[PDB]
């Protein structure tokens, strides 16, 4: 009746041709206009198998996001093996917009609607769509921001939970705001993120309880990342064109799982390691004024130590294909022709 | 300022192939969607294909599906159209176009490249003077294939009074046209008149002097 | 199974090669599944192992599908089997690290003894032989003694440790 | 054409004219990505309006676009001579059809007076005669409006075999010209007393005649 198959998917967006914001500039020319009445058809009585970990939709979104970043970011200096590239580095307008992934003729996208679907296995409530939901291509580590939520319980996704090297995606069912500010005026690189600790620790506590169901009720303990690059030992993200790096030691507080505002210390860095591929880039010092991003934390990226009565987890991230997975897990492409 | 120059068109047999190229300059090619749009002689515009900025995604009209492929080389500022299994109804001027947005309208268009799908042989014209009838004179550009031909007079120096006609397609399958100029009848036997004819498809370039 | 010998204090580079010549996910663990080092996309992560601050890779090579684990300042206890998980593969390499220590002083009077102790890990079965500056080879077990040293025993002694029909070599200067 | 436009519209200088473009609820009805292009003879399309009602920089504010339902409209106020051209609408049409164009509208700007055709008839050149060929050339110039019918005669009788005629187009001075051609052997040419070219414009006829 249909065949699993891969094809070249295109993107669609509500990008504006008059916007100087870089995602708009990219998407107006990478992606078609969104269709104003998207049809979704329930496949009555169908059970279908899915696998979020072998889904070429993720690879294609990855290529587009790299394309977007390669066009849009203007580092003063780009260092890659045998190459120092120098150019002008004016400040840009930067704020992610959603994009949708869509099939050409002959293919359709199947969507798993089982609320507690973990990403692999049979799905009992399947529909066909022309395009995904709108996904913001937000590039971050540790916390997944401005994404979709799980509809019922908190979900744990891993390619293989027993393999301590495989990243665990936690999909939250209630978001918690994180508010990051480099205030106006004066260590210009000093910033911070505020999180309501009551709301956060309640959610973290539910996360701990859910992980307990997968690890035979053992004590769940969080520890800071064990080492590596700053982009992944910190919660890193781009806020208005600036590269923020936020220390998350206090976010993952085992005593709390308090009450008050949690304040994470952040720094805006100019010399960064590039997520798109090998090498480093240098940017200009931060723009003047109040730099602020208020984001919804909708997911968490973790690794488990593995290798007694406890399991130890540490904030993860860096493989930006895990970011796309957290939103594409419910979709797969099939061939009808 | 934007420039787009098409090449690679010409004459091709039915069932044959061509590759059109468009050389882009004046803008950051890699940031724009691009399209090819065609126009058969005497007929309207038809969208053929479009390509997004990176070239990762392409879109083509049903009438060319499976035969034409659009692609681009962003390191060389070039857009291509590979065309296979051509038929008569593919004969057209093919324009390269820079798009306002993918799927949107095209704010800049090249001058286009003519593609003629035919088995008929290339053949340059014969050029005959049309002798002085105030005083009309001209040149008859006879029996050529394929289009186009250009005509000037005294090497671009003589422009008032000049009209060059569109071609007739004879039942032979060959084209003919004429160019004419009306001049001060007193000036004959003092001004030399010469039509400069060029049929680039056959490398025929001729200057004919037109005399009483 | 591949076996690589190293010397206490040196650096060793353990190789891991993928079939596709491009940067992809890999991870190095030891025999107890403790995570040593791997990647997350283009980023380097270092796991909770005891090798944390002496482990590195060569991230220039990742784009050619080569994901080495480089361990510096080797200790006897670094001896273990290491596993590189990449693609559907989990290749193993056993690392055995040896030290050779002079128990005696290295400056000695004529008539004294040279005495050496090979340091070796659990699950190795090595022996040592040493060649005098005169070219005399001498067979030891896990220690090696040369008694009644002479003036002409002054110089570089070249000791060879043998394990898994593989060798490693220690030079030791003695002064009588 | 997937979008429907009137084949022709006309106006006088200073008038306001409007060209419709009717599509369907999956193209004009679904998006606000309608563009309009102006095309003068022999030239590439030029974008006049995009996104229904936006004007590129440098386009006259005499041009405006609008939409109602599945019908878009181009409005040209204070009509000028140089607006005389072909106009095409176009829309996004979803991700499979992609871009659709209208069939085009020829816009003419009237005002000039009736002018009878000046007729010139050239006999065969002796060059063509010795190539054992012969074409009589009838050049029809400086007339308005832009239709004529021509009829050839030899000695007295119509002759329909051998005729090719162009459809009229603008000269530089904005009047029409046209050409008709009679091909024959050198035998036939030499056999009749005379040949005439006979142009009928607005019920009123101008003939020119030639003899060996
Ligand atoms: C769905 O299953 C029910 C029986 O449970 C049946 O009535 C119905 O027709 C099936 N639907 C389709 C599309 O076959
Ligand atoms: C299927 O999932 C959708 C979305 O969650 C919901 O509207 C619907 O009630 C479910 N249908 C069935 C038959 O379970
Ligand atoms: C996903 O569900 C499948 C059974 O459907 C189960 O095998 C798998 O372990 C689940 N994964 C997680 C991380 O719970
Ligand atoms: C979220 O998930 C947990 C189960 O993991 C459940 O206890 C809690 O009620 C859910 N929260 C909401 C807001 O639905
Ligand atoms: C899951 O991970 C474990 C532990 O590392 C491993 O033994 C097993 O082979 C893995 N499963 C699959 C399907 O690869
Ligand atoms: C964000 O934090 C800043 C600094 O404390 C504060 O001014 C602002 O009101 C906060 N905004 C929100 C929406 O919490
Ligand atoms: C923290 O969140 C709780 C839970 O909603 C809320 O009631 C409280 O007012 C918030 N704290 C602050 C400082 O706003
Ligand atoms: C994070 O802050 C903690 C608590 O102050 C500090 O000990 C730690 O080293 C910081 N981590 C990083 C990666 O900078
Ligand atoms: C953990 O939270 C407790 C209670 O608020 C606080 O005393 C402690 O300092 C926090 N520890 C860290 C490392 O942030
Ligand atoms: C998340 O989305 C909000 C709402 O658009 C935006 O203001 C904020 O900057 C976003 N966060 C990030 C990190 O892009």
């Amino acid at each position: 009746v249909w065949k699993d198959a891969d094809t070249t998917l295109f993107c669609a967006s509500d990008a504006k041709a008059h916007e100087t914001e870089v995602h708009n500039v990219w998407a107006t020319h990478a992606c078609v206009p969104t269709d104003p009445n998207p049809q979704e058809i329930h496949l009555e009585n169908v059970t279908e198998n899915f696998n979020m970990w072998k889904n070429n939709m993720v690879e294609q979104m990855q290529e587009d996001v790299i394309s977007l970043w390669d066009q849009s970011l203007q580092p003063c200096v780009k260092l890659t093996g045998g190459s120092v590239i120098k150019q002008a580095c004016p400040k840009i307008s930067f704020d992610p917009i959603p994009i949708h992934y869509c099939t050409p003729a002959g293919y359709v996208i199947l969507k798993c609607n089982d609320k507690n679907f973990n990403g692999t296995g049979p799905c009992k409530n399947v529909s066909s769509v022309q395009c995904t939901h709108g996904i913001k291509p937000v590039v971050s580590t540790q916390l997944l921001l401005n994404g979709s939520l799980a509809e019922e319980e908190i979900i744990i996704r891993s390619e293989n939970l027993t393999n301590n090297a495989k990243t665990i995606i936690v999909h939250l069912n209630k978001s918690v705001e994180i508010n990051c500010t480099r205030p106006s005026n004066g260590d210009i690189r000093k910033a911070y993120c505020e999180i309501n600790g009551t709301k956060w620790n309640k959610v973290l506590k539910q996360v701990t309880e859910k992980l307990k169901e997968h690890f035979n009720n053992k004590t769940i303990i969080f520890q800071p990342p064990s080492g590596g690059d700053l982009e992944i030992t910190m919660h890193s993200f781009n806020c208005r064109g600036e590269f923020f790096y936020c220390n998350t030691t206090q976010l993952f507080n085992n005593t709390c799982i308090c009450n008050g505002t949690i304040t994470l210390p952040c720094k805006i860095k100019q010399i960064i390691n590039m997520w798109q591929g090998t090498g480093q880039a240098m940017y200009a010092p931060p723009i003047d004024g109040k730099i602020n991003c208020v984001s919804n934390i909708t997911g968490i990226l973790l690794t488990r130590d593995g290798g007694t009565s406890n399991e130890t987890f540490r904030p993860g991230g860096g493989n930006i294909k895990d970011n796309w997975r957290s939103e594409l897990y419910k979709y797969k492409v099939v061939q009808i022709e | 300022e934007v420039q787009l120059v098409e090449s690679g068109g010409g004459l091709v047999q039915p069932g044959g192939s061509l590759r059109l190229s468009c050389a882009a300059s004046g803008f950051t090619f890699s940031t724009y969607a691009m399209s090819w749009v065609r126009q058969a002689p005497g007929k309207g515009l038809e969208w053929v294909s479009s390509i997004n900025n990176s070239g990762r995604n392409t879109f083509s009209a049903d009438s060319v599906k499976g035969r034409f492929t659009i692609s681009r080389d962003n390191s060389k500022n070039t857009l291509f159209l590979v065309m296979n299994s051509l038929r008569a109804e593919d004969t057209a001027v093919y324009y390269c176009a820079k798009d306002l947005r993918l799927g949107g309208g095209s704010d800049y268009w090249g001058q286009g490249t003519l593609v003629t799908v035919s088995s008929a042989s290339t053949k340059g014209p014969s050029v005959f003077p049309l002798a002085p009838s105030t005083a009309a004179l001209g040149c008859l550009v006879k029996d050529y294939f394929p289009e186009p031909v250009t005509v000037s007079w005294n090497s671009g120096a003589l422009t008032s009074g000049v009209h060059t006609f569109p071609a007739v397609l004879q039942s032979s399958g060959l084209y003919s046209l004429s160019s004419v100029v009306t001049v001060p009848s007193s000036s004959l036997g003092t001004q030399t008149y010469i039509c400069n004819v060029n049929h680039k498809p056959s490398n025929t370039k001729v200057d004919k002097r037109v005399e009483p | 199974k591949k076996v690589v010998l190293g010397k206490k204090g040196d650096t060793v580079e353990l190789t891991c090669t993928a079939s596709q010549k491009k940067s992809i996910q890999f991870h190095w663990k030891n025999s107890n599944q403790i995570k040593i080092l791997g990647n997350q996309g283009s980023f380097l992560t270092k796991g909770p192992s005891k090798l944390n601050d002496r482990a590195d890779s060569r991230r220039s090579l990742w784009d050619q599908g080569n994901f080495p684990l480089i361990i510096k300042n080797l200790k006897i206890e670094d001896s273990d089997t290491y596993i590189c998980e990449v693609e559907d593969q989990k290749e193993e390499v056993q690392l055995l690290v040896f030290g050779l220590t002079a128990n005696s002083d290295t400056h000695l009077l004529q008539g004294q003894s040279l005495t050496l102790t090979l340091e070796s890990p659990p699950g190795s079965s090595p022996s040592v032989q040493c060649r005098s500056p005169r070219g005399k080879n001498i067979q030891g077990g896990k220690t090696l003694s040369v008694s009644q040293l002479e003036l002409q025993d002054s110089g570089t002694w070249t000791c060879t440790v043998l394990q898994n029909q593989k060798k490693v070599e220690f030079k030791i200067d003695i002064v009588v | 054409s997937a979008l429907t436009q009137p084949a022709s519209v006309s106006g006088s200088p200073g008038q306001s004219i409007t060209i419709s473009c009717t599509g369907t609820s999956s193209d004009v009805g679904s998006y606000n990505f309608v563009s309009w292009y102006q095309q003068h003879p022999g030239k590439a399309p030029k974008l006049m309006i995009y996104e229904v009602s936006e004007r590129p920089s440098g386009i006259s504010n005499r041009f405006s676009g609008s939409k109602s339902g599945n019908t878009a409209s181009l409005t040209i106020s204070g009509l000028q001579a140089e607006d005389e051209a072909d106009y095409y609408c176009s829309s996004y049409a979803g991700s499979t059809t992609f871009r659709v164009f209208g069939g085009g509208t020829k816009l003419t700007v009237r005002g000039q007076p009736k002018a009878a055709p000046s007729v010139t008839l050239f006999p065969p050149s002796s060059e063509e005669l010795q190539a054992n060929k012969a074409t009589l050339v009838c050049l029809i110039s400086d007339f308005y409006p832009g239709a004529v019918t021509v009829a050839w005669k030899a000695d007295s009788s119509p002759v329909k075999a051998g005729v090719e005629t162009t459809t009229p187009s603008k000269q530089s001075n904005n009047k029409y010209a046209a050409s008709s051609y009679l091909s024959l052997t050198p035998e036939q040419w030499k056999s009749h007393r005379s040949y005439s070219c006979q142009v009928t414009h607005e019920g009123s006829t101008v003939e020119k005649t030639v003899a060996p």
